[PDB]
């Protein structure tokens, strides 16, 4: 994933477990429980969190683009408007609308308005969206993955200070995340050596037939390749979970909790071994899953 | 930029230094006005033009105005043994203009 | 877990007695960590009480017209449709002033008023308020207290007759049990028995 | 291509306070731009009557006459001949970095990375103009940019030096902005009009400990001390 | 109608008088002198001999503009420096 993007492993490792979803539960009365990974980049500017957004929005088989101050409330959910074909009041899907069964990214996600955000929280909660207006009383179908890009209410995170008073966004609405990832553009001259010389590769491709500066019109798989391998592994494996993952599962979680955990911590961490089960293309989650889950995990609560 | 009520379109409607453009506009109690209203006037008043873009209009009208402003000093009354700027709150760039 | 909880939560249902007035309306208010997921306990009670409703703080009555048509109505709020019922305030911290009038009337005068479009009235809310809160910046902290932890203020808190603070508590004990509990529903796709047979 | 112009907050720039209060923009829309210059009226007399004289020029339409000059003797361009120009270097050209450009540009960001971060330091918390990856892009670009002009269709080492060069002028220009007794240990210590070779001083400092090079740096911008010979030589050239 | 031209400029003069309004203008508080006074001497000047109908500025005319200039930057300083500053201006303008 995003070979030009030099670091981020755990981030990039995320994204491909958010690419390939945990199984969708359902339970008695129809109550249900969601297997979309939700992913929030907040961190320094010129971390390669848009770049990283815009390779999900390429490689993702339905994807929704969206930004903070571009992005309407409404236009997110769903707006009424009237059919000129007929004379009828009917609604037009928004964003969140349109990548059912796939994912939504959002760059600049701090810098909506609060009545946009208000929108957002039935997506993350429940997977729907309700709209109760123009005589139009439904329900729609929102069932996607997003991930979103922010900054911290300072320009750059500020490790004097909490989480929470670093970052703009209500507890309400972070605790729906599953991953919380913090980055920062940390001075240090050896990892300034590594990504610039990475960056210099990056920016001295050629593409083919192309003439010297003529304008445009160790092992890894293609994007190709691996846009597939996600196909098949959605389309044909569902990981039946087990009591040999459970037990590290368990193990994992009461070592987190009692040492920012809560209870919405143990699905998270069920969603991300059910997702490395489906990258191994096994029928079972097994302990290596939930030990790499924890340890991702780990890692974002952390900054292991 | 008005929500044109015939037309029902966007349009420009011409304020103070458009309709005074080659002539004077008068800002008697200068002080008195709010900071963003008062820092509206830096184009017009040295690169004698307004720059509206909004709602999809973007275009540069012409503003040729001598603009004359009467203040009183911070406080209510002058100071000489203050020098200008501690006098009154008017920022460097709308003192040179 | 949460017995105590559970035990007053019943006595909504049933009531005190009403006589020459003398109020049968029980109050209680769920509040501290949202952690303990305590929007669930909302749902099941309003579905057991034969009259409930279910809302959020995100209730006033209104003349809320062209509904469909262009056309008049007057709006009773949850707090009417609660009139002889439970009304369950979901994130009771968030609301605003207008229902926090609203809810103030009702628990004063089991009544809410209109003045509003020439209609003058006063709608019947004899009703049992069940509500549930959460604190500012996340989590409680359980040194400070509820006025410094959560948005409402304390007059309002003053006339409820229960007031449960529910908190959440990392435990090496309870958390395995929740997270086997947990476990047991994604691996199964149903809850695990209860070790008691429950009245439906 | 965004060009933007602004004021500090207090209108004129206010030297003597800090850049962090002296800078409206939040640090996420100042890394976006590629070259941040900070403008200051120098108030130098010799500038101000140079800047008289040319102004005096405009005025009385000399310059009218001394623009058309310039065109003809092949010093400077036309508005239509340079835009139809830009179109044409926009539309033909679109240059690489050699590998010997890369390898300077690459060096280039960690070293200035190196210079914000002890800056970061010595003022004890995070600059509001910053030094980022997004910020090595600019350089290729300018890199890239002034390659273009020749329509060379690569860029090479000389063109990275012009970069590197209007990078450091520009932005690095706009980050670039106890000791009270070491400065007068070193003034009862050295008399006037003789040296003390810097080493031994930072020796001594060291003996009784960055402060030695505020002091220095203030001392130099006084009158009082003079840094000759190579920065070898303290010379107590003042006061 | 009336378009005056500056000629026979006293390019120096003005370009003193600007040079050391810029110099004892670094008094932080004082009325902050930029190019644009610079240009406003001559819009002074311009609009001086506007009021003789005449087609070219005369020296006249800009000594009345740099007398202006100069009394209003010397009128807005502190009384601690006013008399110091209005002394050592007056050799531009007390000459007229
Ligand atoms: N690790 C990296 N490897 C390669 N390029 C990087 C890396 N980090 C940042 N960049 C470059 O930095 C530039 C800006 O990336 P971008 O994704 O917009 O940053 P961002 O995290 O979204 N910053 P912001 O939108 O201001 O919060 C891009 O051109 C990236 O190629
Ligand atoms: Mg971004």
């Amino acid at each position: 994933l995003a070979p030009s993007i030099y670091g981020h492993d755990h981030i990039k490792k995320a994204i491909l477990l958010m690419l390939m979803g945990g199984v969708e539960k359902n339970l008695e009365n129809g109550s249900h429980l969601r297997g979309d990974i939700n992913i929030l980049m907040v961190g320094d500017p010129s971390t390669a969190k848009s770049q990283l957004l815009r390779f999900v929005l390429n490689t993702a088989s339905l994807a929704i683009a969206t930004t903070g101050r571009g992005s309407s409330g409404v236009g997110l959910t769903a707006a009424v408007t009237t059919d000129r074909e007929t004379g009828e009041r009917r609604l037009e899907a928004g964003a969140m609308v349109l990548a059912d069964r796939g994912v939504v990214c959002i760059d600049e996600f701090d810098k909506m308005t609060d009545v946009d955000r208000v929108a957002i929280h039935e997506v993350m909660e429940q997977q729907t969206v309700t709209i109760a207006k123009a005589g139009i009383h439904t329900t729609l179908n929102a069932r996607c993955s997003v991930i979103a890009a922010a900054n911290p209410v300072f320009g750059q995170y500020d490790v004097n200070r909490d989480p929470h008073q670093n970052i703009a966004l209500p507890d309400s609405l972070l605790s729906r995340f599953d991953l919380l990832f913090v980055v920062t553009d940390d001075i240090n001259e050896i990892r300034d050596r590594s990504i610039s010389e990475h960056v210099l590769r990056t920016h001295r491709y050629l593409p083919p037939g192309y003439l010297e500066g003529e304008p445009v019109r160790p092992k890894l798989v293609t994007i190709p390749f691996l846009r597939k391998y996600v196909q098949y592994a959605k389309e044909r494996v569902i990981p039946q979970l087990t009591q040999e993952a459970i037990n590290v599962i368990v193990k994992n979680y009461t070592d987190l909790r009692n040492d920012p955990i809560t209870a919405r911590t143990l699905e998270t961490l069920i969603r991300l071994a059910t997702a490395h089960a489906k990258v191994r293309l096994s029928k079972t989650v097994n302990k290596v899953d939930a030990k790499v889950a924890a340890n991702l995990l780990r890692f974002a609560l952390l900054g292991e | 930029v008005r929500k044109d009520p015939i037309t029902k379109e966007w349009t420009l409607e011409g304020g103070a230094l458009v309709l005074a453009d080659k002539g004077v506009c008068l800002i008697d109690e200068f002080d008195k006005m709010n900071d963003q209203d008062r820092t509206s006037i830096h184009e017009a008043m040295e690169q004698q033009s307004i720059s509206i873009s909004k709602a999809g209009i973007v275009t540069t009208l012409q503003a040729r105005c001598s603009i004359i402003a009467a203040a009183n000093p911070n406080g209510g009354r002058y100071n000489s043994t203050l020098p200008l700027a501690q006098n009154v709150s008017l920022t460097e760039p709308i003192l040179s203009r | 877990g949460n017995l105590d909880v559970k035990k007053a939560l019943l006595l909504l249902l049933v009531g005190g007695v009403d006589k020459r007035k003398i109020r049968g309306d029980i109050n209680v208010c769920l509040m501290g960590d949202p952690g303990v997921a305590k929007s669930q306990l909302l749902k099941a009670i309003c579905k057991i009480s034969p009259r409930g409703v279910y809302t959020t703080g995100k209730l006033t009555a209104a003349v809320m017209k062209d509904p469909v048509t262009d056309e008049m109505i007057l709006e009773g709020g949850a707090l009417v449709l609660a009139d002889n019922g439970i009304c369950c305030i979901d994130e009771f911290d968030k609301m605003d002033e207008s229902d926090r009038t609203a809810i103030h009337e009702v628990m004063e005068q089991q009544t809410i008023s209109i003045s509003k479009a020439g209609i003058n009235t006063t709608l019947n809310a004899r009703t049992s308020i069940l509500a549930a809160a959460n604190p500012l910046y996340g989590r409680y902290n359980p040194r400070l207290s509820p006025l410094d932890n959560i948005n409402l203020p304390a007059a309002l808190l003053s006339r409820f007759d229960i007031l449960f603070l529910m908190l959440d508590i990392p435990s090496r004990d309870d958390d395995e049990k929740l997270a086997e509990h947990v476990t047991y529903v994604h691996m199964h796709n149903k809850q695990p028995d209860l070790d008691f047979t429950p009245v439906e | 291509s965004v060009l933007a112009a602004a004021n500090p907050i207090y209108g004129r720039y206010d030297d003597l306070k800090s850049p962090g209060d002296n800078i409206d923009f939040q640090t996420t829309i100042l890394s976006r731009f590629d070259m941040i210059f900070i403008v200051k009226d120098d108030h130098n007399e010799e500038r101000d009557i140079s800047i008289a004289n040319h102004v005096i020029n405009i005025h009385t339409g000399n310059a009218n006459a001394m623009q058309n000059q310039q065109e003809e003797n092949g010093s400077e361009i036309s508005i239509e001949k340079m835009k139809r120009y830009i179109t044409y270097c926009r539309l033909k050209c679109a240059p690489r970095l050699s590998p010997q450009a890369a390898e300077k540009l690459s060096s280039n960001f960690v070293t200035i990375r190196k210079q914000l971060l002890i800056n970061e330091l010595e003022s004890t918390e995070r600059s509001s103009i910053p030094i980022t990856i997004r910020q090595l892009e600019a350089i290729i670009r300018i890199t890239e940019s002034l390659a273009k002009l020749e329509l060379s269709p690569i860029a090479q080492e000389r063109h990275v030096d012009e970069a590197i060069r209007l990078f450091q002028a520009s932005t690095m220009d706009a980050a670039s902005q106890e000791i009270r007794r070491f400065e007068q240990e070193l003034k009862r210590r050295l008399p006037i009009g003789w040296s003390t070779s810097y080493q031994t001083l930072r020796r001594e400092f060291v003996d009784t400990q960055l402060a030695l090079d505020k002091a220095l740096y203030a001392l130099e911008k006084h009158e009082t001390i003079q840094l000759r010979h190579q920065g070898q030589n303290i010379y107590r050239s003042g006061v | 109608k009336i378009y005056p031209k500056l000629h026979q400029m006293d390019m120096d003069k003005v370009s003193r008088v600007y040079a050391d309004l810029r110099r004892e203008s670094i008094s932080t508080g004082s009325f902050p002198i930029t190019v644009r006074h610079l240009e406003s001497i001559l819009r002074i000047a311009e609009s001086f001999a506007k009021m003789r109908l005449s087609e070219f500025v005369s020296s006249y005319d800009l000594d009345r503009a740099i007398k202006v200039v100069v009394d209003s930057f010397v009128d807005a300083q502190k009384v601690s420096v006013r008399r110091q500053l209005r002394r050592s201006f007056a050799i531009y303008t007390l000459g007229h």
